[PDB]
RNA sequence: GGUGAAAUUUUAGUACCUGUGAAGAUGCAGGUUACCCGCGACAGGACGGAAAGACCCCAUGGAGCUUUACUGUAGUUUGAU
RNA sequence: AGGUGUAGUGGUAGGAGAGCGUUCUAAGGGCGUUGAAGGUCGAUCGUGAGGACGGCUGGAGCGCUUAGAAGUGAGAAUGCC
RNA sequence: GGUAGCGGAGAAAUUCCAAACGAACUUGGAGAUAGCUGGUUCUCUCCGAAAUAGCUUUAGGGCUAGCCUCGGAAUUGAGAA
RNA sequence: GUAGCGGCGAGCGAAACGGGAAGAGCCCAAACCAACAAGCUUGUUGGGGUUGUAGGACUCCGAUAUGGUAGUCUGUUAGUAUAGUUGAAGGAUUUGGAAAAUUCCGCUAAAGAGGGUGAAAGCCCCGUAGACGAAAUGCUGACAACACCUAGGAGGAUCCUGAGUACGGCGGAACACGAGAAAUUCCGUCGGAAUCCGCGGGGACCAUCCCGCAAGGCUAAAUACUCCCUAGUGACCGAUAGUGAACCAGUACCGUGAGGGAAAGGUGAAAAGCACCCCGGAAGGGGAGUGAAAUAGAUCCUGAAACCGUGUGCCUACAACAAGUCAAAGCUCGUUAAUGAGUGAUGGCGUGCCUUUUGUAGAAUGAACCGGCGAGUUACGAUUGCAUGCGAGGUUAAGUCGAAGAGACGGAGCCGCAGCGAAAGCGAGUCUGAAUAGGGCGAAUGAGUAUGUAGUCGUAGACCCGAAACCAUGUGAUCUA
């Protein structure tokens, strides 16, 4: 979810992580990950989105 | 750039709804004493272009 | 799906046909041009239209017509298309541009009977064919030019 | 003995006659002649080399020239202002 | 998935179809000082473009699969170096 | 020292103007234009012409038709012998 | 690519409306007032005034406020550019000349961007994320100061509101608009107004109506471009490429001059660049050394081909041969082990490749050979096939936010859903016609649209190379007249 700074910055270094915002989320993004770890609020944003 | 219609066959023709092309006819503007009636009767009536001619100029009208 | 796995759908992309590669592929050496003349030239070819000097087409025939500076084209409705509007219904070109049915109205909107009208309606339009008017006002209806 | 280019050159183990063939073949056919490698000489052939024929024709090519060709125009001259 | 039967399978200009190989990109999966690419040799495989596998050379990088993009294939241009 | 290319100079030859002057040289417009000649690079499979008519400041160019190819639609089967 | 322009040819080609980016407005001249100077006006200065629902002067009253700024090396302040500081975490083992490779267990990460290091390193180095830093000089923003602008309402008697101007004739030009029926704008020439009861425009012209108020000036932003500077990016090049120039290149070299214009990168991890010896005048070699390797020795990585040579398994001195191919003894060899390899007496058959042609072995063309380089591309449009999404609908463009991304928003617009007619116009019809006729085009008898992809076309050099020439700046009379 937006806003979640330290989340990402924790996130982001592990070789094996790609960190989006629920916001920005492309078919690239989803497609190059064999998983997606998703947040409940990040959830329901893309669904707001969708 | 965009294609350019050719200005002198738009004046001259017609797109008719089958996306044929509706046109006058040679031989309706002077020394009308050459031609019989009938010629000139049937004359009056307007043509399609015909198929070899249209595939011609067809990309010539095509944003007519 | 997966990055290594990728596959487009059947004949949704088709290989480009290089010419002069050689003379298996067909297209070797005159690359499909034939032999001389003046469409074998680079740039070459005539005009769209030329007749190589026969009088073309367009010269042959006169000139028709004049274009009206206050021409006034109006958008068209037909009856089938105000059935989709419940009986009752007040239609009108800004209700007709929320459904989507006319975009451009253009000079207005008139009215057309090419189909047969089934529901009570008060149209309004710039224009009636006398034969819409008969339909709309025979079901029931009413019209009213704006 | 020393020094050391060049034009040319599809690869060439590169004969003769008569014939044949894009109609004048070292190379194809038939026959004839001829051991292998050179050196000094000569030029008949390789339609030899050199130059994308200059003659000829063609290209709705070019250039220079001419004139009572066309269309313009510097200059000159005449009038109005 | 294959099998049977009949028929067909010369080809310039040219149309259609299906592929080989080159460099790069992405993802996946791999190979490399226990020797990558390149070079060279061999009596190897496929219907073709072409593909392996060994020895030698070489000393750092490079395949494979799927998809993508192309300065993507040369023997001729009196081509250029 | 002077005369410069829409030019100069010429006891006049189209003569000279930096080793080619019916109009210098250089750079630019510029990749001028070239209905002309030459060149145009991997493979296999299917099919496969034309060198004709008409018109053309047209005749070694072009256009429509004819002949090739690919795809598609459809009929009381319209083709061939 | 519409309206139009156009030997109505080739071609040329708008504008307004609509949607966006960005937005900002102001000063003069004249009337009039005051001062001064001069010859009642006639100049200078200052005031005044600035326009179209007409404004202003002027005459009445009434407030000396309130707001604004496209002012200044006016300071003050903050930020920022131009140096920097700090910045986590690995040791062994196997191979090797060397480890970062490998195996084994560890650890660090707001840092697993990247580069370097004796091979390929998150933890060796430079860095990176992050935190931090400015004496000095710029630049920017504020804040303050200062400066500069900023009056309301009612009256029309009179005065002002840009003249040799507008405009017209003639000749040119610009407007998409080629004189055309040619409005609008401008240049030269000549003629030449009105002025608020006025003037201009609404594409000849007139009337009416509507919209404006020329002949004075200034004005930020949104737009164009990048020689340079800083930090980066690339399904861009990798030395015949990429800039002409990776290298002491606009150099060498050519030319009187303008001007033309090259070639040319790589030892190795480190020079450790071969002490010493031997042949030689030297060059150059042979040893000995260095090195993991010197057949890495500086013409130095790799080291193809043409070409040149040495050795020799087989063949060759009676033979006329595009030189191979098929058949084949003999001899010599032993493989990716395959009904193998090399050579080949002798026999049959057999006139290269390309281009161009009715037809070429051609006594037509092209190639000395080898290597490298060298030709249908891209952009915008048209159209068709294939494909996907949606479907009587389909779809956004610019733009805004966003990683130079996807995406979101954006419906202006575009195509399709209705045609017929030159047009008024009518409309599943319509046009022609007197016609309820006939006939044309349509409907009946519906599929479109966005995007991708391929074929072809159009505008562009448009597949590549090639003229003689044409035009426009320059450079040359050191030759020669
Ligand atoms: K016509
Ligand atoms: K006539
Ligand atoms: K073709
Ligand atoms: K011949
Ligand atoms: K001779
Ligand atoms: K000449
Ligand atoms: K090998
Ligand atoms: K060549
Ligand atoms: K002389
Ligand atoms: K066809
Ligand atoms: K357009
Ligand atoms: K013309
Ligand atoms: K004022
Ligand atoms: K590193
Ligand atoms: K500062
Ligand atoms: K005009
Ligand atoms: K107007
Ligand atoms: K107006
Ligand atoms: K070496
Ligand atoms: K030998
Ligand atoms: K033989
Ligand atoms: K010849
Ligand atoms: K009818
Ligand atoms: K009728
Ligand atoms: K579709
Ligand atoms: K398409
Ligand atoms: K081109
Ligand atoms: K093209
Ligand atoms: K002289
Ligand atoms: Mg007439
Ligand atoms: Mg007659
Ligand atoms: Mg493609
Ligand atoms: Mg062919
Ligand atoms: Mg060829
Ligand atoms: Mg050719
Ligand atoms: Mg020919
Ligand atoms: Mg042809
Ligand atoms: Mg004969
Ligand atoms: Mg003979
Ligand atoms: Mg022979
Ligand atoms: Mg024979
Ligand atoms: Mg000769
Ligand atoms: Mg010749
Ligand atoms: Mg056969
Ligand atoms: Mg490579
Ligand atoms: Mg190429
Ligand atoms: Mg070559
Ligand atoms: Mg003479
Ligand atoms: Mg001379
Ligand atoms: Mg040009
Ligand atoms: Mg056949
Ligand atoms: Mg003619
Ligand atoms: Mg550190
Ligand atoms: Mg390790
Ligand atoms: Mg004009
Ligand atoms: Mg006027
Ligand atoms: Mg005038
Ligand atoms: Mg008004
Ligand atoms: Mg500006
Ligand atoms: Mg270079
Ligand atoms: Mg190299
Ligand atoms: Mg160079
Ligand atoms: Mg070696
Ligand atoms: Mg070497
Ligand atoms: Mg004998
Ligand atoms: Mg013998
Ligand atoms: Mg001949
Ligand atoms: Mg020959
Ligand atoms: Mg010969
Ligand atoms: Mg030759
Ligand atoms: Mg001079
Ligand atoms: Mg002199």
């Amino acid at each position: 979810e937006n806003g979640n700074d330290f989340a990402a910055l924790s996130a982001r270094n592990l070789p094996n992580v790609s960190v989006v915002t629920s916001d920005n989320v492309s078919v690239l993004d989803v497609v190059s990950a064999n998983k997606v770890l998703a947040t409940q609020t990040a959830l329901t944003q893309i669904e707001e989105v969708l | 750039p965009k294609q350019k219609t050719h200005r002198g066959l738009a004046k001259r023709v017609k797109r008719t709804g089958g996306g044929g092309l509706k046109r006058g006819r040679a031989f309706t503007s002077h020394r009308f004493h050459g031609k019989t009636k009938k010629q000139r009767r049937q004359l009056r009536k307007a043509s399609m272009v015909a198929k070899g001619d249209y595939k011609r100029i067809r990309q010539q009208l095509a944003r007519m | 799906m997966k990055l290594h796995e990728l596959k487009p759908a059947e004949g949704s992309r088709q290989v480009r046909n290089r010419v002069g590669r050689g003379t298996s592929s067909g297209n070797g050496k005159t690359a499909g041009r034939g032999q001389k003349g003046q469409k074998a030239r680079s740039g070459g070819g005539v005009r769209l239209g030329f007749e190589g000097g026969q009088t073309p087409l367009f010269r042959r025939l006169p000139k028709r017509g004049f274009t009206n500076i206050n021409r006034k084209d109006y958008a068209v409705v037909n009856l089938d298309t105000l059935n989709r509007f419940e009986d009752g219904t007040e239609v009108t070109p800004v209700v007709l541009k929320e459904a989507g049915i006319v975009k451009n109205e253009k000079a207005g909107i008139k009215v057309l009977a090419d189909g047969e009208l089934t529901k009570k309606l008060t149209v309004k339009a710039a224009k009636f064919s006398k034969s819409a008017q008969e339909a709309i006002e025979a079901a029931g209806g009413s019209i009213e030019v704006i």
